[PDB]
RNA sequence: GGUUCGUGGUAGGAGAGCGUUCUAAGGGCGGUGAAGUCAGACCGGAAGGACUGGUGGAGCGCUUAGAAGUGAGAAUGCCG
RNA sequence: UACUCGGGAGUCAGACUGCGAGUGAUAAGAUCCGUAGUCGAAAGGGAAACAGCCCAGACCACCAGUUAAGGUCCCCAAAUAU
RNA sequence: CGAUAGUGAACCAGUACCGUGAGGGAAAGGUGAAAAGCACCCCGGAAGGGGAGUGAAACAGUUCCUGAAACCGUGUGCCUACAAGUAGUUAGAGCCCGUUAAUGGGUGAUAGCGUGCCUUUUGUAGAAUGAACCGGCGAGUUACGAUUUGUUGCAAGGUUAAG
């Protein structure tokens, strides 16, 4: 229930090889050539499948 | 100073026979266990492979003196609480030779990354016939 | 054509041109060293010793007398507080061989 | 007075005793283990 | 020392239960701004030799400045009035021309004024030579009377 | 007068961590670990000197054997034979010869074991 | 040639930060910045602002062509802790980090 | 400079030294770059000492003596 | 080498092994004496590993040699020895 | 003594802070010769930056001379996903560099050997103790007296204390 020793440098890095966030999944929008989230509306041109919002 | 080391893929490396016909298994696995290591060679290096690649026919017929083929009993413990099995040498020498002298020999070479690594140069079969005549090879006596 | 020649309390195996180290002689920069103490001669031939070759001998040149890399001694003794430490230079020299007679 | 030499012998770099075990004279420093003697002010009377 | 630094008393945890070293003080010596453990005190070294080694330490060093050829004995020593540039001249028109010690006892009214500004020069009444004012320069100086009062005491 | 401990702790405690030069982690980087690795390092390398030398002769009389047996002798027969003809050449030298001029080993065989 | 930008005594802790910038670090600036503007973390804004920093001054002191730009490299310092407490149970404290960062972005064409 | 015998070592005895701060004297380097610090594959039988280069940007060595707040890896040490 | 005089200490928890005796149960890695040895304060080779057994005493270096205990089919150096 | 030193206090310190109270009691120094303390531009809401400029210098920019180590990271030359190993050492390939040039450096597949330091113990890798790490500070000293050794001076004499 306390550690007995101290994790090192190399088995602290080992654990924090997954911690990682991933890129994120968009694309550019159809209308203005500029990222966006699939499946999500474009924030720039209020914009999703071909109908202004 | 000054004394030769050799390399890998320096020594030229044979492949070898060998009739396993009423000899010992220990004597056998001996002579086998020099030839992977390559003691018979002057170019020996202990940190290199520079034996020879070894083949054993008619493991079968491999030789068993006294009572061993009901009294030499090999072991295996699976890890599990009384997980652990016995089977007797003679048994061995019917159903699966070629693990028999796999285990002698492995219990002969180094216990090693390189001693594992010599193990995978020997083909075994209790029979008369191999697969690897690819590599045309030579008979040993013992 | 080699030889193998004694010297420095130990056999060195020996050909014209090779430059040599060996234990300390007294001999200053220049001047020759002959060896008397060939043990075995080859190269088209083979005259084997019992234990030297008779009348056969090896010249070489001092190229330079010198104390090598400085090695550093330790020993110590756990729990016992008995350290102990020491320097080591093991002076050498340079030879260059002649031929070989 | 840069030249000064006193006589030999009249002048002896006093010991330093507990400051290192290559003097001789280190951790103890010359009182031997754990007694009346190896403490401070530690001792007896003189008779 | 402990006790002269400002503080301690308190005890400033339990001798035991806390898990802190055994401590008995704010003060002591293994503390930051604790006491000093023996350090120094006030202390006279003034040692003084026998007399008769010391009277041989000043015949000696006198006779070394006598066979190094470092005296230079003069009639006379006299200003009309303190002039450190008469005094400079005079310390060439004699070759001194390093650090030197003059030791008088005549009349020499003016003769200290005229030197005391001289970094490298001391002058003394005669009865003050001392060993380590003599060694402490290079040539001593020391005039005809001077010399009879030295020879005299000593 | 006071002598603060300046810059002689630290030069030492340096000196020793370069030699650290090259260990796992904290060897290479502090002190109180760095100091033994470095003490052991130099008793293992003291030690390392003699054992060397006894694994040299070991790789010499394994690679002469070796050698030996193809003009079927063995190691001992061979040592003993050239003793009684006399000759004191060396282990390093028949090794050297006997992976890189077999003729003249082979020969020194011979000589052997005629004196046999 | 290259042009960088840094966000020094910026509260967010680094490991908070790094874990964004293991994205940026070697890509195009437009999609770094859809990286960013689309990754939802309290460092991305941050590092959002001293990467078009980069850029401003790409184009205004060197001379750049903001559309062949990549991240050269990017990279998260420590800076100083402000040193607090929780008040925790039976009369005792415990330390708090308030850590901070040096955010540092550069910026260069191929 | 030679011959002979030796040269494991705890407590502990004996000796010879390395190094730090300061002092005195002598003699010196140092803005054309001091101490310090960083890096090095140099030196000495050891403690340790030089050299080169970078950073720094004003003081510091050497020699012989002397005096000491004299050398830390541990004290559930103290402070950061 | 011994002794004498003087300066300076540390030590007064000892351990196993072999031999001789006790207590013990002709038990104990027990305990207590005597004797000799090793450890302590001793690295090294051998007993798989091993303070205390067997051999044997490290100033330093050397990619030289002969030997001890113990060993010579393989792991593992050397006899598949007579 | 030279900012963990030296007064507790080199700075608005007996302060802040603790305590009902008596009472305890800190931490904290350095721009530059001179503010000449960054006009103006750009990102930005600001902070903070990048230029420009001042200056000998801003990797001297309002904890601002120097700026060690722990610590955190970026990048990369060599190795690493059939292997356990007080983490090294010795042998050693291959790969990569080129030095205070000397039988050089870094890495290290693989092979042999190898149970930390200290303390206390008959005996400790020790499943006995202590230490998270790093840095600083931190333990035989001074006065007076006894005794002995060495040195110096005088010598059946030697030496003065206070003053
Ligand atoms: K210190
Ligand atoms: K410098
Ligand atoms: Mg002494
Ligand atoms: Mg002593
Ligand atoms: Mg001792
Ligand atoms: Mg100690
Ligand atoms: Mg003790
Ligand atoms: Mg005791
Ligand atoms: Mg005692
Ligand atoms: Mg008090
Ligand atoms: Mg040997
Ligand atoms: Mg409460
Ligand atoms: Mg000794
Ligand atoms: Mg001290
Ligand atoms: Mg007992
Ligand atoms: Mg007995
Ligand atoms: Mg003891
Ligand atoms: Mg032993
Ligand atoms: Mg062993
Ligand atoms: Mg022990
Ligand atoms: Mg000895
Ligand atoms: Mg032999
Ligand atoms: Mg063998
Ligand atoms: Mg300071
Ligand atoms: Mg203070
Ligand atoms: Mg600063
Ligand atoms: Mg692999
Ligand atoms: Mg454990
Ligand atoms: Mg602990
Ligand atoms: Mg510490
Ligand atoms: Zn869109």
């Amino acid at each position: 229930a306390v550690p007995f020793r101290r994790t090192s440098k190399a088995k602290k890095r080992k654990r924090r090889t997954h911690v990682k966030l991933q890129l994120p999944g968009m694309n550019e929008c159809s209308n203005c050539g500029e990222y966006r989230l699939s499946h999500h509306v474009c924030p720039e041109c209020g914009q999703y499948d071909g109908k202004d919002v | 100073r000054t004394t030769y080391m050799a390399k890998p893929g320096e020594v030229e490396r044979k492949w070898y026979v060998i009739d396993a016909t009423g000899v010992s298994l220990g004597r056998l696995s001996s002579e086998v266990a020099s030839i992977l290591r390559g003691k018979n060679k002057p170019q020996f290096t202990p940190h290199i492979d520079t034996g020879d690649f070894v083949i054993i026919i008619n493991a079968g017929k491999i030789g068993l003196t006294g009572k061993k083929a009901t009294d030499k009993i090999y072991y295996r413990h699976s890890q599990y609480p009384g997980g652990l099995k016995s089977r007797t040498a003679g048994e061995m020498r019917t159903n699966n030779p070629e693990k028999l002298l796999e285990l002698s020999i492995k219990g002969m070479l180094p216990k090693n990354s390189l001693g594992r690594q010599l193990f995978k140069k020997l083909h075994v079969y209790g029979g008369s016939e191999h697969e690897h005549a690819a590599q045309q090879p030579e008979v040993y006596e013992l | 054509m080699y030889a193998i020649i004694e010297t420095g309390g130990k056999q060195i195996k020996v050909e014209a041109g090779q430059e040599i180290y060996v234990e300390k002689l007294a001999g200053e920069v220049g001047d020759v060293v002959t060896f008397d103490k060939v043990l075995f001669v080859g190269g088209d031939s083979a005259k084997v010793g019992v234990p030297f070759v008779e009348g056969a001998t090896v010249t070489a040149k001092v190229e330079k007398q010198g104390r090598a890399k400085k090695l550093t001694v330790y020993k110590y003794k756990p729990k016992k507080n008995y350290h102990k430490k020491q320097g080591h230079r093991q002076p050498y020299t340079k030879l260059t061989i002649d031929a070989i007679n | 007075l840069h030249e000064l030499k006193p006589s030999e012998g009249s002048r002896k770099e006093r010991n330093r005793v507990g400051r290192g075990t290559g003097s001789g004279n280190g951790k103890t420093s010359g009182r031997g283990h754990k007694g009346q003697k190896a403490r401070s002010g530690g001792g007896v009377r003189l008779g | 020392n402990r006790s002269e630094v400002r503080g301690g008393g308190r005890k400033p945890w339990r001798q035991k239960g806390t898990g802190r070293a055994r401590q008995g003080s704010i003060r002591s010596p293994q503390w930051r701004g604790g006491g000093v453990v023996f350090g120094p005190t006030p202390r006279s070294y003034a040692y003084k030799l026998p007399k008769k080694v010391r009277r041989l330490a000043i015949k000696s060093i006198l006779s070394s400045k006598v066979n190094e050829e470092k005296l230079v004995v003069l009639e006379g020593l006299t200003f009309d009035a303190p002039k450190t540039k008469e005094f400079a001249a005079f310390l060439k028109n004699i070759s001194v021309d390093t650090k030197a010690l003059i030791v008088v006892a005549g009349e020499s009214e003016n003769v200290e004024l005229s030197a005391r500004n001289l970094q490298g020069i001391t002058v003394i009444p005669a009865e003050s030579i001392s060993v380590l004012e003599v060694a402490k320069h290079d040539k001593l100086i020391i005039t005809k009377a001077a010399v009879e009062k030295v020879e005299e005491v000593l | 007068p006071r002598v603060k401990g300046g810059t002689v702790t630290r030069k030492r405690r340096k000196k020793i961590v370069k030699l650290a030069k090259g260990y796992y982690g904290s060897k290479h980087l502090l002190f109180k670990v760095a100091n033994q690795a470095v003490m052991k390092s130099y008793q293992y390398a003291y030690r390392d000197r003699r054992q060397k030398k006894r694994d040299f002769r070991r790789l010499w009389i394994a690679r002469i054997n070796a050698a030996a047996r193809m003009q079927d002798l063995s190691y001992s027969k061979l040592m003993h034979g050239l003793k009684l003809a006399g000759i004191d050449i060396n282990r390093k030298m028949l090794a050297d010869l006997a992976v890189n001029d077999i003729a003249s080993f082979n020969t020194l065989a011979d000589s052997a074991k005629k004196a046999l | 040639t290259s042009a960088k930008a840094v966000a020094k005594t910026v509260r967010i802790a680094p490991r908070k930060a790094r874990i964004v910038i293991d994205l940026i670090r070697g890509k195009q600036v437009g999609e770094a910045i859809a990286i960013l503007k689309y990754t939802p973390r309290s460092a991305s804004p941050i590092i959002e602002k001293v990467l078009k920093s980069a850029i401003a001054n790409a184009e205004h002191n060197y001379d750049l062509d903001i559309n062949n730009l990549v991240v050269e490299e990017a990279f998260v310092d420590e800076g100083p802790t402000l040193k607090r407490f929780r008040p925790r149970a039976q009369g005792r404290a415990s330390a708090i980090n308030k850590r901070t960062s040096h955010i540092t972005v550069v910026v260069s064409e191929v």
